[PDB]
C-alpha cells in the first residue's frame, strides 16, 4: 500500500449478548424507536426515550439497550428492518455496554436495573 | 375479518382478531275462525232463480 499496509474493517458486533427473556406471544421486553436522522447505532449502546443516544450529564434517563445494527446512509437496519429495536425491561444481558465520552457506567446500570435489567460479568 | 397490519421482525409484536356474536329471537302465530249453519227456513217455499217451479 501506500504506507505499507491496508485495512478493510472489522466486523460489526454480533446480537448474542441476550441471556435470558420474557419470552411471550408479543415481545414484552423490546420497544422499538424510530430512528433519529444521520444517527449510527450498534449493539450495545444506551438509548433514551426518544431514541437518542445517553451523553453525560444525564443518565439517568437511560431507556433501553439497543441490539440492533443500523445504517444512516441506507436508513435501514441489517436484516433489512425500518426501526431500531432494544430491551426496555426484564431481562438479563451480557456486561458489554458502549458508552459516550465521559458518560458514567455506573449511573446508568443503576438507573437500568430499577426496569429489572441485570448484566453479567464477562470474562476477557 | 379485516386486514393485517405489517410489523418489525425484530419487535416481534402482532396483533389478534375479535370474538363473533350470537342472539336468538322468536315469532308468534296468526289465528282465523269462520262460522256457518244451515236452518230449514231457507229451503221451503224458495223457488229456484233460474226457473219458474
Amino acid at each position: 500500500a501506500y504506507q505499507g499496509f491496508t485495512k478493510l474493517g472489522n466486523r460489526e458486533p454480533l446480537n448474542d449478548i441476550i441471556l435470558w427473556e420474557q419470552i411471550t406471544p408479543t415481545g414484552h421486553s423490546r420497544k422499538e424507536y424510530t430512528p433519529q436522522a444521520s444517527t449510527e447505532y450498534r449493539v450495545g449502546e444506551v438509548l433514551k426515550a426518544d431514541g437518542t443516544k445517553v451523553q453525560a450529564g444525564e443518565e439517568a434517563q437511560a431507556d433501553s439497550v439497543c441490539i440492533v445494527n443500523f445504517y444512516a446512509d441506507l436508513q435501514l437496519s441489517y436484516h433489512g428492518q425500518l426501526k431500531v429495536v432494544g430491551i426496555h425491561r426484564d431481562a438479563e444481558l451480557k456486561d458489554l455496554l458502549t458508552l459516550e465520552a465521559s458518560v458514567d457506567a455506573a449511573a446508568v446500570k443503576t438507573a437500568l436495573a430499577a426496569k429489572g435489567i441485570d448484566f453479567v460479568p464477562t470474562g476477557l | 375479518v379485516s386486514l393485517l397490519d405489517a410489523v418489525d421482525r425484530d419487535s416481534r409484536k402482532a396483533e389478534t382478531s375479535a370474538p363473533e356474536r350470537v342472539r336468538q329471537i322468536s315469532f308468534p302465530m296468526m289465528y282465523f275462525k269462520e262460522v256457518e249453519s244451515i236452518t230449514p227456513d231457507e229451503i221451503q217455499g224458495v223457488r229456484q232463480p233460474g226457473t219458474a217451479n
